[PDB]
């Protein structure tokens, strides 16, 4: 309801890259818990961390942050499962964290299009497991897909439709600029004319003759550090070439 | 198909024989749990033990020597673990070494009986307080090695073994005397030497044993003899205080609720003292003579970490 | 004259300096002039304040055309010491980050544009006061809590540094009964800091002058826990003035003694003199029309104002440090496992 199955197996099977936290560490070493299977839980013994004996000082500052790793053994009906985060390649962390990164985020929509909706959060999962993450990768990527490629949304029933709406709702900035037109000129209408011409083809307001509110969309937010100075580059330029006086806050 | 929690194996063999001791009974019983119930994985094993350590604790609340045994076996399966053999090797490779110490602890006291000849010189009186059975092994290769000395037993009360002491070594053939606890302070002059032993050595070096060592310690400080205490190297933990106060046995050492019917009056204090370093001033071990300060750090050496 | 302890020449009273071909930085001058004219801290408040003024003055690069910056630092950081070193010479809180930050100037290569010269430098040094001082105060939280019972007393000394919040925790973070008895003294009240604090806290304090010492200890009295400013390769605590009279006196009265402390205070020196190494400041404090002035210029008078003192160790009890508690005589044993190593 709040987490559920990945993978349809009870156990991360032996040697699947896996990720887990390392919650306390008193002899044994750390009392993990497998954040793809979250309420299950595994451990790490110490020689299996950090080769170099970690002092109790560079121990603490570690809990509750999480990391990669691969499992060594897995009891069959047993939780207590072997972890393995040295014997793990760096190129795990690119691999894995951003696959699992891709499955945090199938949690952020399935959370409320499952409580939110208030029906458990495994059924309207288990619907979407083997028809997308075991007929090819998980379904975030898909998600991506399914927005265009809706062979999928009918390749599975939908057991809810409010799921089907959630979905292209979430998946699917504004910078302010005062520039004061302060122009006392002839040709100042047709410059102003030209500007809005290439500065709105991005939201542009008219307050009055002098006054211009644009609320230019930034992408990263410094993607339109490029596009305002771009603008005012232009409004430099167009006033120059007519007669009037154009000033940028 | 047994349990090893409480008497399914570890109460058969204390009936089997008094020359094995409390903790080693229970390292007996720690090293054969997990080499019957060997549940194939890192993992669970030292879950295993931390489930039957904590109830073995749970078992016997007040036989704090067992607490030793509970501290250094986990002490011994985590380096044992160590050498990095990926769990492969390392379940016949604990059990491989398996068996040490039903070979080696036993031999802890006879060793102690090797080293601890050069105390008891010639014609030594000697103040011994309660069974720590590693000082009769000392003073039986005292008496077969033929050396000359003289022994003095004090009380164990309430825990009765005083009697038990002089019984132990007049039939091996020891001038000997059995003196009330009470009457120490007035006879500790003519007395040179001074041995007990501790059922656990605490971070400063304690003594953890018996009602009143801590008080036959500082008289044996106020008279200025040599306050040795004899034990062996597998008799540490980590409980350690800032008093003369442990853990009780059940309630605080100044109780002053009423006899109800008949209950019994001299057990109403404590059973088990303390001393810090102060009051001792050397110890036996399988490694060696040991001094005060050197059992701090080897307490230490592989505790913090 | 006898003893001419006058004449030990720890500390003088020079100032005002004007040379002007180091770049002095301002700000490190406010760090001084906080210091000598009312003092503000303990010692690892130090250990924090002057980490402030290095984050700062390393931001401010300035370094010069023919000079690697490995070349000037260990020049320009090491010149302004010497302003700290006329308003107070250094402790170990001091001693042990400056060393370990001389490692860092000297292990870096001509490769840095300068602009990467900050975060290898700034998280660096961050991460230090992050492990070496605050998640090692963390240790030092469970340790002392588990050996604290409830409805019992604290003596304390001074201002504390580090166990404030250990009585924060176990009187709000816990809730466990406890009464605080704060003494500080004449001149430095500094205990009365800790007086506000944990009354604003909202706990049982009852502040004391060590005057009156005696009739704190004929009361219900036990666990009497210190702050700490060095200890010595012995296991004589160098710390605030004042601290052994309790230190001998509730060790003469049989309730134990313990020193909330860490690795990082730890030292290689050693003594076992209380007054051989130490520090006077300024001995006009000691008067507040007043009613003595001119301990200068008659005959015959001195104000002498100890700031630093030893304790035996056989008073101290038990030594709780970050990695767990040990005995006073076993304090050296970290030196060569810990300190440097860990």
């Amino acid at each position: 309801t709040s987490h559920c199955r990945f993978y349809e197996n009870k156990y991360p099977e032996i040697d699947d890259i896996v990720m887990v936290n390392v919650q306390q560490i008193a002899e044994m070493g750390a009392y993990v818990k497998l954040l793809e299977y979250d309420n299950i839980e595994g451990m790490i013994l110490l020689s299996e961390l950090s080769r170099r004996r970690i002092r109790s000082i560079q121990k603490l500052i570690r809990v509750g942050k999480n990391d990669v790793a691969v499992v060594l053994r897995v009891d069959k009906e047993k939780g207590y499962i072997d972890l393995s985060k040295r014997r793990v390649s760096s190129e795990d962390i690119i691999k894995c964290e951003e696959k699992y990164q891709k499955s945090k985020t199938v949690h952020s929509i399935l959370r409320y299009c499952a409580e939110k909706f208030q029906i458990p959060l495994e059924e309207l999962y288990k619907t979407i497991a083997w028809p997308l993450s075991r007929k090819f990768g998980h379904a975030y990527e898909a998600f991506k897909l399914s927005i265009i490629d809706e062979t999928v949304w009918e390749g599975i029933e939908p057991p809810s439709k409010d799921v089907l709406d959630e979905l292209k709702n979430y998946i699917s900035v504004k910078i302010r600029a005062d520039v004061e037109v302060s122009c006392f000129s002839y040709e100042g209408i047709d410059a102003i004319k030209d500007a809005l011409k290439s500065a709105e083809d991005v939201k542009v307001k008219l307050v009055a003759a002098p006054l211009y509110v644009l609320t230019t969309q930034a992408l990263d937010k410094q993607k339109g550090i490029e596009q305002l100075e771009s603008a005012i580059e232009k409004i430099t330029e167009v006033i120059t070439k007519y007669g009037g006086v154009c000033n940028i806050t | 198909m047994s349990e090893f929690n409480i008497t399914e194996t570890y109460l058969r063999f204390l009936e089997e024989d008094t020359e094995m001791t409390m903790p080693i009974a229970a390292i007996e019983a720690l090293v054969t749990l997990l080499r019957i119930k060997t549940p194939e994985t890192a993992a669970e094993m030292i879950n295993t033990i931390k489930s039957s350590t904590e109830e073995l604790i749970k078992s016997i609340p007040n036989s704090v020597s067992l607490r030793a045994g509970c501290d250094i076996f986990m002490r011994f399966v985590l380096r044992n673990l160590h050498l990095y053999g990926d769990w492969e090797n390392c379940k016949q490779h604990l059990i491989e070494n398996g068996q040490l110490f039903v070979s080696r602890a036993k031999k802890s006291r006879n060793k102690i009986a090797e080293i601890g000849v050069d105390f008891i010189a010639d014609d030594d009186i000697i103040l011994v307080h309660g069974y720590s059975r590693a000082v009769f092994s000392l003073l039986n290769h005292a008496a077969n090695k033929f050396i000359r000395f003289r022994c003095v037993v004090t009380e164990s009360r309430p825990s009765k073994q005083g009697n038990q002491l002089y019984t132990l070594l007049e039939q091996k053939g020891i001038p000997v005397t059995l003196i009330v606890d009470s009457a120490v302070g007035a006879v500790i002059d003519k007395v040179d030497k001074v041995f007990v032993g501790a059922e656990g050595v605490a971070e400063s070096g304690g003594i953890i044993n018996l009602v009143g060592t801590y008080s036959v310690g500082v008289l044996a400080h106020n008279a200025r003899k040599p306050f040795y205490v004899v034990t062996e190297s597998h008799k540490f933990v980590r409980m350690f205080p800032l008093s003369s106060d442990d853990l009780p046995m059940a309630g605080p050492p100044l109780d002053f609720t009423r006899r109800t019917d008949d209950l019994e009056d001299a057990l109403r204090g404590p059973t088990i003292d303390y001393t810090a370093q102060e009051y001792i001033t050397a110890l036996i071990t399988d490694l060696g003579v040991l001094t005060p300060s050197a059992v701090s750090e080897e307490l230490i050496k592989m505790w913090y970490d | 004259l006898e003893q001419s302890f006058d004449n030990s020449s720890l500390i003088s009273s020079v100032k005002e300096l004007l040379l002007n071909k180091d770049l002095i930085h301002p700000s490190i001058l406010l760090l001084t002039s906080h210091l000598a004219h009312y003092k503000i801290v303990g010692s690892i408040p130090r250990c924090i304040a002057m980490l402030e003024v290095f984050q700062i003055v390393i931001k401010d690069y300035q370094t010069p055309k023919g000079t690697t910056l490995s070349r000037n630092l260990t020049s320009y950081l090491s010149h302004q010491i010497d302003l700290l070193k006329k308003a107070r010479p250094l402790s170990v809180t001091m001693g042990n980050a400056i060393r370990w930050l001389k490692q860092e100037i000297s292990l870096i290569d001509p490769s840095t544009p300068d602009k990467a010269a900050k975060k290898d430098l700034c998280e660096k040094i961050g991460q230090f006061a992050k492990e070496k001082i605050e998640l090692a105060d963390q240790l030092i939280i469970d340790n002392a809590s588990t050996q604290i019972e409830e409805s019992t007393t604290i003596v304390t000394y001074g201002s504390s540094k580090v166990l404030t919040e250990l009585l924060l925790h176990n009187a709000i973070s816990l809730k466990k009964n406890i009464k605080v008895i704060v003494v500080d003294s004449r001149p430095l009240f500094e205990g009365r800091k800790m007086a506000e604090t944990l009354r604003n806290a909202g706990v049982n304090v009852m502040y004391a002058l060590i005057t009156s010492l005696d009739t704190i200890f004929n009361m219900d009295v036990d666990y009497v826990f210190l702050g700490a400013h060095s200890i010595l390769s012995n296991g004589f605590l160098y710390s605030r003035a004042g601290t052994a009279m309790l230190a001998m006196s509730a060790k003469r009265r049989n309730i134990p003694v313990l020193v909330c402390c860490e690795s990082l205070k730890f030292s290689q020196r050693v003594q076992l003199d209380s007054v051989t190494f130490n520090e006077l400041a300024d001995p006009n404090d000691l008067v507040n029309k007043n009613i003595l002035d001119g301990w200068q210029e008659l005959p015959s008078l001195n104000i002498v104002n100890i700031l630093y003192d030893l304790t035996p160790p056989e008073y101290i009890k038990k030594v709780i440090t970050e990695f767990g508690a040990l005995p006073p005589s076993s304090v050296p044993v970290i030196l060569r496992e810990y300190k440097g190593s860990a």
